[PDB]
């Protein structure tokens, strides 16, 4: 273009993070989620309670792991779905975590762990 | 093995040679393990890279 | 002195505790400990956090169950394995166990079962 180049973005992350989880006929280690007003959700980013990410110093709030994206203008998932899943009991997931600036990475997995959440290391 | 000395004949002078060594050894081997997973998710509404 | 007889040893304990466990790609009810210095393992062991036995007073420390025997001076596993290995998530375990001196079976097996443990009661 103007200046030689015109990248286009690349991929949201699918879905794959999850290795072993409870499966259950109501389901046992997912919950719903309300999604916080302005706020966009991929999968792999840490939850707060209430909905919100995590942010530096309330890594032991840890509460679950996204599993869907979700897009603030339309207020709906990658998926049609009107609220964010996250994942929160006892699974085995990648460790493709998503954690914001100052986020200690050890003290995230330490609250999770706790919870029932183990993590895999992949590689590249 | 070694050399061998010359000795008098008269006298019935002789050598003899050192006996040999055994030991035994152990080792253990190393185990790799690799796990994946494929779900429906990864697969519903992705569009196939370098298709419209 | 040959004082009459001459043991050569008694067998060590078999993996064969495991009644019951969840089973996962990894290892959900089993963690690895790194061994420590002139310390011997056997199966049915009870192991702190930091890898040594429970000892008295410390029966509420109780962290896992080990399954695997180590040679303190070989530093191998009896499976020429490199770490010991120990059940501490839920599972089912048959009632023998090896406790050190001193030590309240009643307070090991207490702060066992809060962590997801069972043992089923073994007879003879």
């Amino acid at each position: 273009a103007y200046q030689g180049f015109t990248k286009l973005g690349e991929r949201e992350p699918l879905n794959d993070i999850i290795l072993w989880e409870e499966i259950t006929p109501t389901g046992h280690s997912r919950k719903e989620y309300a999604p916080v007003a302005s706020t966009e959700y991929r999968v792999g980013e840490v939850l707060k309670a209430d909905g919100s990410k995590v942010a530096a110093g309330q890594e032991a709030q840890a509460d679950s792991v996204c599993i869907v994206n979700f897009y603030a203008d339309l207020q709906l998932s990658y998926h049609g779905q009107l609220k964010v899943v996250g994942i929160y009991r006892d699974a085995e997931l990648k460790d493709l975590l998503k954690l914001e600036s100052g986020v200690d990475a050890a003290a995230v997995k330490s609250a999770l762990k706790a919870k029932g959440i183990d993590f895999v290391p992949t590689g590249l | 093995i070694s050399l061998l000395d010359a000795v008098d004949r008269t006298s019935r002078k002789a050598e003899t040679s050192a006996p040999e060594r055994v030991r035994q050894i152990s080792f253990p081997m190393m185990y790799f393990k690799e796990v994946e997973s494929i779900t429906p998710d990864e697969i519903q509404g992705v569009r196939q890279p370098g298709t419209a």
